[PDB]
């Protein structure tokens, strides 16, 4: 089937630069105009920027502030966005996608934007950051139902897993998404409730594994 | 730019139940109005283009109408795979093109008050200087809850952050984490530290506290 697919995500540091691709199969790639389309963490889709399939005209978002520059190598089947100036604002998945080009049943002639966007890519993730790798710190939140859990803190970068007792645990488990603090490291909190009869008698340990430093702890949470 | 305003933001829906969601443009824009479906961690698809043309594949439940300023997209008899957030997105003018805020459509169930529970630090974390109080809400429904934190009766804003799960599988509910961050030494200078919950399910806010 016709598709898409986005490359060169990862992560860059503030004022830093990053070549984004897309790559479209079995369609005309220069018959279409392209479009890149970003959607920061929790947040909506923002259209960012557009290029005709000859190249001849581009357009880009105010909050580009004329930083980016659009390009396409048609032969390659390949569309770019090359991103300089980064900031932490520009965290996001970016998507490249096609203009429809037609209001008709199917496209043969080939317009412009008018009739939106019918084939999207899967996108990649794009995270603007200074921080340095760096694994959490686990402290208790400790407890006719109980609550109990572990904050996993001060983590650079995303992601963590959380398990309770090596996975035996799934009942009344929320893990949470992360918060990036102001300090460019993020926090977590797992939670369990619980039958308060179970807490002098049951043992309850929250096992965090932060892959990028290589750091995993077992911390058994009780009563203070 | 041209602005769209989308609205609701946030609609809870049953299998079987019609859905209403309407768009306004800030200046007319003609039918170059186009609306998309994303479900939970994938991309956006093409539902609707020219106002009211559905694109091939989508189900004749789906529909669109408007000209002009206002716009509606409709599912007429909701099923299980419509969860997901819906966009409008006008195609008349550029740049910018220009997205609607979004509807996140969630399942319905009855209403539920959270829950709350209250964390003090842990005596190992204020070894190293800095105290997180943490405020869990449990299993609530719908979405929107607010927080207020209190140290000393005295309100607290712009020090603390939360986050929200994603809507259970099993019982539609959902749960809030927020936290407190002061210095160990600000910490140990008050009492009484208090989170105050309000809720839908609740008629006046509900406070969880503790005692240093």
């Amino acid at each position: 089937e016709v598709q898409l697919v986005e490359s060169g995500g990862g992560l860059v540091q503030p004022g830093g630069s990053l070549r984004l691709s897309c790559i479209g199969s079995e369609f005309t790639f220069s018959n279409y105009g392209m479009n890149w389309v970003r959607q920061a963490p929790g947040k909506g889709l923002e259209w960012i920027s557009y290029i005709t399939g000859a190249s001849a005209t581009v357009y880009y978002a105010a909050s580009v502030r004329g930083r980016f520059t659009i390009s396409r190598d048609n032969a390659r089947n390949s569309l770019f966005l090359e991103m300089n100036g980064l900031r932490a604002e520009d965290t996001a998945v970016y998507y490249c996608a096609r203009d429809r080009g037609c209001n008709s049943p199917t496209c043969f002639v080939i317009g412009y934007y008018y009739y939106g966007m019918d084939v999207w890519g899967q996108g990649t993730t794009v995270t603007v950051s200074s921080a340095s790798t760096k694994g959490p710190s686990v402290f208790p939140l400790a407890p006719g139902t109980a609550a109990l859990g572990c904050l996993v803190k001060d983590y650079f970068p995303e992601p963590v897993t959380v398990s309770w007792n090596s996975g035996a645990l799934t009942s009344g488990v929320h893990t949470f998404p992360a918060v990036l603090q102001s300090s460019g490291l993020y926090s977590l909190s797992s939670v369990v409730t619980v039958p308060s009869s179970s807490l002098g008698t049951q043992t309850y340990i929250c096992n965090v594994n932060h892959k990028p430093s290589n750091t995993k702890v077992d911390k058994k949470v009780e009563p203070k | 730019d041209i602005q769209m305003t989308q609205s609701p933001s946030s609609l809870s829906a049953s299998v079987g139940d019609r859905v209403t969601i309407t768009c306004r443009a800030s200046q007319t824009i003609s039918r170059y109005l186009n609306w998309y479906q994303q479900k939970a961690g994938k991309a956006p698809t093409l539902l609707i283009y020219d106002a009211s043309r559905l694109q091939s594949g989508v189900p004749s439940r789906f529909s669109g109408s408007g000209s002009g300023t206002e716009f509606t997209l409709t599912i007429s008899s909701l099923q299980r795979e419509d969860f997901a957030t819906y966009y409008c997105q006008q195609s008349d003018s550029i740049p910018a093109l220009t997205f609607g805020g979004g509807t996140r459509v969630d399942i319905k169930r009855t209403v539920a008050a959270p829950s709350v529970f209250i964390f003090p630090p842990s005596d190992e974390q204020l070894k190293s200087g800095t105290a997180s109080v943490v405020c869990l809400l449990n299993n609530f429904y719908p979405r929107e809850a607010v927080v207020q934190w209190k140290v000393d009766n005295a309100l607290q804003s712009g020090n603390s952050q939360e986050s929200v799960t994603e809507q259970d599988s099993k019982d539609s509910t959902y749960s809030l984490s927020s936290t407190l961050t002061l210095s160990k030494a600000d910490y140990e200078k008050h009492k009484v530290y208090a989170c105050e919950v309000t809720h839908q399910g609740l008629s006046s806010p509900v406070t969880k506290s503790f005692n240093r």
